[PDB]
């Protein structure tokens, strides 16, 4: 994908999460956790409702009868009729299949880049207190208890409080 | 050694196919359709003053058709003709008849005034016909008149009448004229002599010969009666100069207002509401486009050559 | 001192201009033609039963003009109508011309159906004219024939022909009348009285007189023929009441099917197939628009304003 | 670009690799070397694939002559069909100018993006063993041989084996 | 203790509100209008050899009506027609009018050429009307001649006219037919005989008979000229074979290349340019879209249901 | 936003920066300053230009007359040319709602990347010699003067210049 994030470092998605779209799961000695992300999530949601606002829709005008159910039109009249709806009709359906096709990639490239926009806010809060699994993780350098994690959530995580003791255990 | 930390996103276990710019079988967590395919077989109704013609033809309330009886005036927002509908209960046709009933259809009412017309002490005008048959018994088309002499045979009059139109309005004002099967039933009705129709007002001129000619039979009539219409302005007269076959006006149509035109053969529901008409009923969808019928009328989605477009409401799908 | 890797993508050293939303010169690394600008002068005809109708015009089927008689009948799927092709041989033209010739095209083919018509012994059924030459000798139009009194300057007997549709499908009826260049030539074919053609079916009716006035001369005659035409439905007769004038048909036409209908001056190759034509030729493009001519037909391209509309199909190319 | 990679902080394209779209060149004491990225080259190329597969294409839809070629059509109907055949043609030309316009658009971008998911791809494989050049290239701080260069390409680099070495060559 | 050095982008207190494809009501620094709103009442004619008919309709210029004097002739790149334009002094209505008016608001000039025709002396050509004022004193249309008996009473001789094309272009030929108000009248002008007008070429073919009655007076008469008019391909002839009744051309007419017809109210201005018009006069503007008028010609922005569609010229608007 | 620069992890805008659209705020013992980025400015300026130039025109096309202002055309064809015209302007209506909304998506995003790629470009400048604050700032582990400013805004900032330096206060 465009942002790398999903369907690209990150291996799979979790069918456990079913609280939010992105989210954490922690291991420490205390023992594992998982927490779905709201801001990111409901970014998420909030412009796939914009999409749906604008796409579900009909025009507000009103077209009248130019064909008859019940009785032979004039032969080239007729013709010009059918010409002119098949001609509207290829035109209606080439912009309903390029309007899908590009918001989907759009919706698809969107999710991706708040995937991507998470990861990067983490790894700006953990700063030199940890270092870049390669699959969409961070191996922190300390001792991060429930509350620690609750913290890196909660974007109140202060580096400086953590950062000897992660600096000596990176450096061994 | 190190605790961890594990960023991710959701995921669905029965995953969603759509189309992108890029991929044909994209896998995605949700979709939803955008092509409406089903359809509702009733008229949807309600918060309409609508009237049913049923049996009846449009351009049959303007003439006043047996079965038109009930539809011979009324105001209303929709108006709906059906199948095999009975426009002319004598066999015949109407000059720009196509032009006429789309113009009905277009109207949101019919009024009806008197042309006024009186025929001497010689004319006989409760001449009726087999064909229009009401109460029972023989009779004619409830807004025109047959009027014939007491001797048969006899050559009928070089008579003049004229219609003024004393309304602010436009007026649509129709007579007919009468094409005989054989020479025998010309000279009966109108007698020897060559007959001619002239019409005239200020905006419409137009001559008319009675056609005389062998023909097969509808409803079992080998003669013909076509219908002629103009539109009569404000102020200004309408002159018939007949010397027979001229089939005349008791009243005169007047349109009122705008009125959406469905020609379909479902029945009405009065609990649903529509903006969405077609041949096999309403489409009642929030959906942009539709691949039920080309032929719509009101407020519509678009038709599109597609059984279905999914347009993606979640991410890609990637399961474990 | 240090071991390095690079990471890098590749250029070439002859790029590509196309526009994007932003750039109307931007230049990558290879692109791809959407407008076909090519065209062939031929006509694509493998793998479709096609008929060329070379000097005979559409029209001149229904009615045998002698430039017509290889296609008289026949089954096809496309039809091909050529520049300057012939109709009429005697001088006249046909009431809804265009609208018949586009309903003879949309056809899959041709049958005829004798109509049976007899006349009496003062009626001569094999008038010929030296306009329409067939076998070195004067002829006229082979699906018709031209009534005239035998004795010449005796008035026409009122005769009446009666034509019924045995069939399942509808049946194409064309009759002509004939319009005199004098009020001499007119009483030595038809007699002194007064001539009336009426024509009548259930679904049709019209009264023709024959109009009788000076002219120039067109393939060198004065007189004209013209042609009308309607369809006659299954089960249903169409009845002739005429006292001369009238150019009665001798077969009526049933068209087969469906077909693609080509007006072009472009030569025939069985080699090639192609499903989109125009006056120039054909247009084998999987492309999705063309600038060539925006009167095609088939399964064609969009027609363009652009001489070229150009597609990346590479990335940025940033040269050494 | 979009993705700042291509026409970016690389300076420019090599014309010398025809092998493939993306990929490496490496220095060490063995020498020097190339060699393209087989899995970054196949995602730009069957995404583009996909492009052609959906624009090369016409409508099914059959259409009549309604214009005659040898004939006079009457005046009226004449001139309503110039006006519908020239406003039809005035939307598939906009439609066609901005369909090309956007794709290109997108074509440039994907590429850009396959580029700098190559890079953060190979950038979270070196973890603590290399630095970022700023032009594209990784300064590795250890001894990385022609079997070690190979290792960082097919994505089977382990960071902790080179680990100790090269934090202490990079802290000096 | 560290030095910072800040990375940021600018932004602004009055921000502009737009849509995207995610977001109604997104905030960004600068945006601009893609809608036009505002109109000219004014007809931009610089650069434009343009003509202003003013009182005269198009029609008119062809039979040559005494409000169309000054432009019975002439050459244009654009011709504007203006509200209540005057086409007939003697009330009258040409068959076929909208396909005539159309084809020369289409053109870029008429020609005249004389049809050379010349009468016997029982033939009086300057007949004139009270209805047709020019140089204060009774007259006619200019391009035609009124033709009637010199004798009061006297029977109309039985005259052919026959007009030849000798240039290499079409030339569209136009007449008239009188229409009596009263038979004293008819009898005066033409005599008691019945009355024929035959017209025919190659191409065309009519009988014209004079309709007799009265009816409501027009600009003060119970009389009506009824304008027919044909094309006359090159080196081709029409002949009018007539016995009273027809108005003859004396001119006919050749219209020249190609020319914008503008229908507006709006008065004339030579300072400005522009190339979009309509009704309520001109629209100059750069913007791709309008929402002023649907009925638009020449080079125009497409007509959209809009008030207004703001295109973003800047980023998101982040404010402090 | 997709890049997450703009309306992301930059908190706000500078009402204060009027002589472009991206540029710098640096602290250091020697006081404040401001100074607009021009090359990344002048690509974002560039990109909107171009839009404009495509977006603001109309076809070359003539069109003519097929309604008559001031007279009654036959109710058959009238109904027909109404059909045509209001089915166009759905068309046109629906392409200029799609262009405008598309357009102003990319132009919000295009914007976004521009910052982005300039805070990527100082960050790989720095290298070893500073820290990212989390909301676009870096904080520097060095004396840096105004004429130390003034070559990481010029990309002539040397960073092994400054290494020992850094390092050893950033190790502390
Ligand atoms: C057999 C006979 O000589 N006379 C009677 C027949 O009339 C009738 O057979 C049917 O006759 C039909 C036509 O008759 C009318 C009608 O429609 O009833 C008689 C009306 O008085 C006359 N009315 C008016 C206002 O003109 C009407 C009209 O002229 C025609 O409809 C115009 O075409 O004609 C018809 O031809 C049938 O096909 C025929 O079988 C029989 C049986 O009812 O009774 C006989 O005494
Ligand atoms: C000169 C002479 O005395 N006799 C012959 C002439 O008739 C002929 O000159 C032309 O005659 C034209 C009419 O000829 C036909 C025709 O169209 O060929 C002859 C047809 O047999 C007759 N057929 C029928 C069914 O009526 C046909 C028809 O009456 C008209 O077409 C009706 O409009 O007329 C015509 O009068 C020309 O003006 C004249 O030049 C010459 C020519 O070779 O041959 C003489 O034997
Ligand atoms: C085609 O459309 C126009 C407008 O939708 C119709 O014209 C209007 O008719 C009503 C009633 O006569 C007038 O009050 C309006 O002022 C007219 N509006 C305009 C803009 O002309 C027209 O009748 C329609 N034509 C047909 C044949 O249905
Ligand atoms: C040529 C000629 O005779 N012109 C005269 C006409 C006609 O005789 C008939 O009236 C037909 O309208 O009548 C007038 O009253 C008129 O119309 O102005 C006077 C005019 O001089
Ligand atoms: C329609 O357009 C063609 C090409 O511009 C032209 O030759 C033709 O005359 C036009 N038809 C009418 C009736 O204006
Ligand atoms: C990839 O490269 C390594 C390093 O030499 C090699 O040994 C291995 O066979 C390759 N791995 C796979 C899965 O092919
Ligand atoms: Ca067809
Ligand atoms: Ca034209």
């Amino acid at each position: 994908g465009l942002f790398g994030a999903i369907a690209g470092f990150i291996e799979n998605g979790w069918e456990g999460m079913v609280d939010g779209w992105y989210g954490f799961r922690h291991q420490n000695a205390q023992g594992t956790g998982q927490a779905a992300d709201y801001k990111s999530t409901q970014a998420a949601i909030d412009q796939i409702t914009g999409k749906l606002n604008r796409i579900i829709k009909k025009t507000n005008t009103e077209f009248e009868s130019i064909e008859s159910e019940f009785s032979e039109i004039d032969h080239q009249i007729g013709n010009v009729i059918n010409w002119t709806k098949d001609s509207i009709t290829d035109i209606w359906t080439y912009q309903a299949e390029l309007l899908v096709a590009m918001e989907n990639q759009h919706t698809i490239d969107m999710a991706d880049s708040e995937m991507l926009n998470l990861y990067e806010r983490v790894r700006k809060q953990l700063r030199q207190n940890a270092e870049e699994d390669g699959k969409g993780c961070f191996e922190i350098y300390h001792a991060c208890d429930d509350s620690c994690m609750e913290s890196i959530r909660n974007n109140t995580y202060d580096h400086s409080q953590y950062r000897e003791e992660a600096l000596l255990n990176r450096l061994n | 050694d190190p605790d961890k930390i594990c960023l991710g996103h959701h995921a669905v276990a029965n995953g969603t196919i759509v189309k992108t710019l890029t991929n044909e079988q994209e896998e995605v967590t949700n979709a939803t359709e955008t092509v409406e395919s089903t359809s509702l077989n009733r008229l949807c109704m309600k918060g309409r003053n609508h009237k049913d013609l049923g049996n009846c033809h449009p351009i049959g309330m303007l003439i006043g058709t047996p079965a038109c009886d009930l539809h011979l005036t009324g105001t209303w927002d929709t108006l709906i003709e059906r199948k095999n509908a009975i426009a002319y209960c004598y066999p015949g046709a109407t000059v720009n008849e196509e032009a006429l009933r789309q113009k009905i259809m277009e109207s949101g009412g019919i009024s009806k005034i008197n042309t006024g017309f009186t025929y001497g002490s010689s004319i006989n005008s409760a001449g009726t016909t087999k064909a229009c048959m009401r109460n029972g018994g023989n009779s004619f088309y409830a807004e025109l008149k047959w009027l014939v002499s007491k001797n048969k045979g006899q050559n009928f009059p070089q008579t003049t009448n004229t219609y003024r139109n004393a309304d602010t309005a436009e007026h649509l004002i129709m007579w007919g004229i009468h094409h005989p099967s054989s020479t025998q039933e010309k000279n009966d009705l109108y007698g020897t002599q060559s007959l001619s129709i002239s019409v005239g007002s200020s905006t419409y001129k137009n001559n008319f010969v009675p056609v005389v000619g062998a023909r097969p039979q509808v409803n079992g009539q080998s003669g013909r009666i076509d219908f002629h219409w103009t539109l009569v302005q404000p102020g200004d007269k309408i002159t018939f100069s007949h010397n027979g076959g001229l089939i005349a006006p008791s009243r005169v149509s007047k349109l009122i207002g705008r009125g959406l035109g469905i020609q379909s053969e479902a029945p009405i529901d009065n609990s649903c509401e529509s903006k969405c008409f077609w041949r096999g009923g309403s489409i009642n969808t929030r959906l942009p486009f539709q691949n039920l019928s080309p032929r719509t009328v009101g407020q519509c989605p678009k038709y599109v050559n597609k059984k279905s477009l999914m347009l993606a409401t979640g991410m890609r799908n990637v399961p474990e």
